[PDB]
């Protein structure tokens, strides 16, 4: 189980399902047919979002992964 | 740790301002001590000491001597008495029945 | 007076006002924050006959996102994270004094760690026998829930009938006030009736009706260990209460037309070290994994700007009678032995 | 003691070392070249160079601690003097116009003041005469004097008359009793003047 | 010719505490377990307890082995304060010296 | 309060380092305590206590 895991690993787990559903429900408020898991993945943000989860998860916490992590949810919410 | 977070009683803060304000120089210089033993009152102490006779290279010869003679470049010798076998303290004795 | 401002009025504060204080009306400051002002402000509200809070930059910040907040997108978490006493509690009253004026729905629970701890009368729930009551502690929050949304109880009408009884029950259509006034009146339906208002007041927001905001002081509670125990002497989970369990689902970002602003404390937390500030410490993996994706936004010590002010507004209500006070020489103590703190900065002061 | 005689107590004070050379008389002058050679102790924690250092709110608070938990004496101390100060708030806000000029506001000039009105003038001590012991009425000194007040507030607010009540409510309450001349550590202070000049007929007992 | 007849007695103590460490042993093993049968463990007390006395470890006493005395006596040097003492200030005993602090 | 891969990597541990692989209770556990050292009356500090 994830318990088990002695080293964070975001595919499968609560972050994914999380910013997935997140974006989703943002499509729908769109109302885009853009509904594909590959392509939203694929972004560069994503790519982002999850190296600032396996590094706070992982590495030791600081200010400045905090500040990392959230720049990279700023982007995907459009928070602006 | 910021000292406010590693010092919470305001007594030991005090501690580490006198140097300082002695010598009216406060906000001017960085500090970065690394203090270990003893208990609470004791590292502070141990702290002023150590700022105060480094804080001595970047003022005039008279401040150092008002600051010597202010007893913030003296060694405090006061330590623990040990006890004694007979009696219940390092000075206090059992009870004279 | 250059610590004052005259804009009293929070959706047009910027970053020009910086430093300076702004006025909290009494009628507002009743209302609105009945409960939620922190216990050692109300002093100096009480004192100085006027609650002055200062304009600072994670509340402007903070204020910048809920102008800009798309109603239709699900609600964005906020979370304000900081070292002890640096004002993250009062930032968000800035906040909420912001949308109680913009007609909001302010959901506020002023101090979440008190729902853990210290509970007498823990009672066994009817409605799910897995789960226990806190009636005194709920019956605390609706009387004040009901001060600040009087106006909102009667247009907001209930969509399902709620059964309290056999003999009571409140039908579709009627008024939510009924439901307060009946967790009031009993104290024994007020878990259950809590549970209802949060239910409510989600599912109609996503409707359109209404704007909603959770603001939730010391949201690291909820996710972490309770002191309280059983008859037989073991230990309760969080997620048993059923005023905790219901509190979660309003954190979930699964609906939208409202904002979720949250503040981390250590003080008055379960089994956390006095130095831990951090939201992963506090909150903990299962916090954590729940808030995410959340906007976590830093509260900081008073900036050398920020510290005069303070001074400013104690010298200007004469709360600083030492005669050294006002020299620049007992400036420089107390921005050391503060180290420009609020609280350690507003504890020295009270008895200069 | 682990300090030798030549070891000599240090002196705090700020403004008396940035004292021109020019102010300094030949007596002055003189010493502070001897103190240079002497030898000098480590000061205490206790005494700091603040602006807000008062000897006498110190030594109050030295005389409540219980056990060297001197960060509860010193709560109790601030504790007392902000309840002092809001008390005094409460009193300045709800007066007239013409009475707010005759109300102190700030709480250390009326801890001093209170303890100045409890300093007795002279004290009773029991002298051997006779084969009995006669309470002769005898000039108290000044460190007596004011050390008896302290003890007389801290006994009266450690007295378990009043069932439940916080030492910073009462050390308060008794302060601004004693400010106006008022309350049991002033009648005390009576008490003793009253069997002073009752029993003045034996204060030729005493020899010094 | 030991001290006395006190010390003699735990020679024999000690003697036959050593014959039957063993049987001892493989017998409480038994007892202390909540593993076998209560009727096999029951069996093992009335073994171990039929045993003489002289063999059982808690008889032996720590006498010194010069003046046989019961109490007072160091461990490590299976001596009595007393004997200890005289050693130990007349410098026959490698390191023991008089502590001052 | 264990997992199941964790208690059977426990127990897997145990069988390399030779310790105990069954489940057994803290009464059960002073015959591994009694066996692994030598008792009291086989000690030379006893036996040869006097010259
Ligand atoms: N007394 C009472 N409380 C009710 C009633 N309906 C709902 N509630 C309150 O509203 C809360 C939420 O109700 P519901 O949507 O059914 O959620 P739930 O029953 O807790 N199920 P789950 O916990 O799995 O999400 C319930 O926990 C209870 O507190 C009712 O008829 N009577
Ligand atoms: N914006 C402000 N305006 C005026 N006073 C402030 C402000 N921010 C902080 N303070 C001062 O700091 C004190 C403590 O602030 P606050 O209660 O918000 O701290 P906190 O961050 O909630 O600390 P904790 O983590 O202990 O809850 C207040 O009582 C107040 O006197
Ligand atoms: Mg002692
Ligand atoms: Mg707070
Ligand atoms: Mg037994």
């Amino acid at each position: 189980t994830e318990a088990d895991m002695e080293e964070y690993i975001w595919e499968n787990s609560s972050s994914e399902r999380n910013i997935l559903e997140t974006l989703l429900q943002m499509k729908a408020a769109e109302k885009n047919m853009e509904i594909n898991k590959e392509e939203l993945l694929g972004t560069k943000e994503i790519e982002e979002y999850k190296k600032s989860v396996v590094s706070l998860k992982n590495e030791e916490e600081n200010e400045n992964s905090i500040s990392q992590y959230k720049e990279s949810v700023k982007r995907l919410l459009n928070v602006t | 740790i910021d000292y406010q977070l590693y010092f919470p009683i305001t007594q030991d803060r005090e501690q580490l301002m006198f140097p300082f304000h002695f010598v009216d120089r406060l906000g001017k210089h960085d500090v970065t001590c690394t203090v270990s033993g003893g208990g609470r009152s004791a590292q502070a102490g141990a702290i002023r000491l150590a700022m105060a006779k480094a804080l001595c290279s970047f003022v005039t010869e008279d401040e150092v001597e008002w600051m010597r003679q202010a007893g913030l470049l003296t060694t405090d010798p006061r330590v623990r008495e040990r006890k004694k076998p007979g009696q219940e303290g390092a000075r206090r004795k059992f009870t004279w029945k | 007076a250059i610590s004052r401002t005259n804009e009293n009025d929070p959706a047009k504060h910027g970053d020009q006002h910086e430093g300076q204080h702004y006025n909290i009306s009494p009628q507002d400051l009743e209302t609105v924050f009945p409960h939620g002002l922190p216990p050692r402000f109300v002093m100096q509200v009480k004192t100085f006959s006027e609650a002055c809070l200062m304009v600072r930059k994670p509340a402007l910040e903070l204020l910048h996102y809920l102008k800009n907040t798309s109603f239709a997108y699900p609600a964005i978490r906020y979370l304000l994270y900081g070292e002890k006493g640096t004002g993250k509690t009062l930032s968000l009253c800035h906040v909420i004094h912001f949308c109680a004026k913009q007609d909001w729905l302010i959901l506020h629970i002023p101090d979440a760690h008190l729902w853990v701890k210290n509970c007498r009368d823990l009672l066994q729930s009817s409605y799910n026998k897995q789960r226990f009551d806190q009636p005194l502690e709920a019956s605390t929050w609706l009387k004040n829930f009901k001060t600040t949304n009087e106006r909102f109880l009667n247009q907001i009408k209930v969509q399902e009938k709620y059964v309290w009884n056999k003999r009571e029950s409140t039908e579709k259509g009627s008024p939510l006030g009924e439901v307060v006034e009946q967790g009031i009146t009993r104290v024994r339906n007020a878990t259950d009736a809590v549970g209802i208002v949060l239910k409510e007041l989600k599912r109609q927001s996503s409707l359109g009706m209404f704007h909603l905001l959770v603001a939730v002081d010391g949201i690291n509670a909820l996710w972490g260990r309770t002191t309280l125990k059983r008859e037989d002497k073991s230990p309760i989970a969080p997620e048993e209460l059923a005023l905790v369990h219901n509190l979660r689902k309003m954190m979930k970002n699964d609906w939208h037309g409202g904002a979720i602003v949250s503040a981390l404390s250590q003080t008055g937390s379960l089994f956390k070290p006095r130095k831990a500030y951090l939201p992963q410490e506090l909150l903990g993996k299962e916090g954590f994994d729940a808030l995410d994706p959340f906007i976590p936004i830093l509260v900081s010590n008073y900036n050398p700007k920020e510290f005069e002010s303070c001074i400013q507004y104690y010298l200007e209500n004469n709360w600083l009678q030492h005669e050294k006070a006002p020299t620049e020489e007992g400036k420089k103590e107390l921005l050391f032995l503060s180290n420009a703190n609020p609280s350690l900065l507003e504890r020295h002061c009270a008895y200069l | 003691s682990r300090y030798s005689p030549e070891f000599k107590d240090p002196l705090i004070d700020k403004e008396y070392y940035r004292k021109p050379v020019e102010e300094l008389t030949e007596e002055e002058k003189y010493v502070r070249e001897l103190k240079k050679t002497q030898l000098i102790k480590a000061a205490p924690a206790g005494k700091t160079s603040s602006v807000f250092e008062d000897p006498v709110i110190s030594k109050f608070t030295n005389m409540m601690m219980i056990g060297g938990n001197k960060v509860l004496a010193r709560s109790l101390m601030i504790q007392t003097l902000e309840a002092v100060k809001r008390k005094q708030f409460e009193k300045y806000h709800a007066a007239s116009a013409e009475e707010q000029a005759t109300i102190e506001r700030n709480p250390y000039t009326i801890f001093h003041q209170a303890l100045k009105n409890c300093e007795p003038m002279i004290g009773l001590v029991p002298i051997l005469k006779g084969g009995r012991f006669y309470q002769v009425p005898v000039p108290l000194p000044d460190r007596r004097r004011r050390f008896l007040a302290m003890k007389w507030m801290i006994t009266e607010c450690r007295d378990k008359k009043h069932q439940r009540t916080l030492m910073p409510e009462k050390l308060s309450h008794k302060l601004l009793e004693a400010f106006h001349n008022q309350g049991p550590v002033i009648k005390r202070k009576h008490d003793l003047h009253k069997m002073a000049e009752a029993n003045r007929a034996l204060a030729h007992y005493r020899w010094w | 010719h030991y001290v006395d007849w006190r010390m003699w007695r735990d020679v024999k103590r000690r003697k036959m505490a050593y014959e039957y460490a063993d049987e001892r042993l493989r017998i409480n093993s038994l007892r202390k377990n909540t593993i076998l049968p209560k009727i096999l463990q029951d069996v093992a007390d009335e073994e171990i307890a039929a045993l003489p006395r002289d063999s059982c470890p808690v008889r032996i006493r720590n006498r010194c082995v010069m003046t046989s005395r019961p109490r007072g006596v160091k461990r490590r040097w299976r001596l009595s304060r007393i004997v200890f003492r005289h050693l130990a200030d007349h410098g026959q005993l490698s390191g023991i010296q008089r502590a001052t602090w | 309060s264990l997992s199941e891969y964790a208690f059977r990597m426990s127990r897997l541990s145990a069988r390399l380092f030779g310790e105990v692989t069954r489940p057994t209770n803290s009464k059960s556990m002073k015959v591994v305590k009694l066996f692994s050292e030598l008792p009291l009356a086989k000690k030379k500090e006893t036996y040869d206590w006097y010259p």
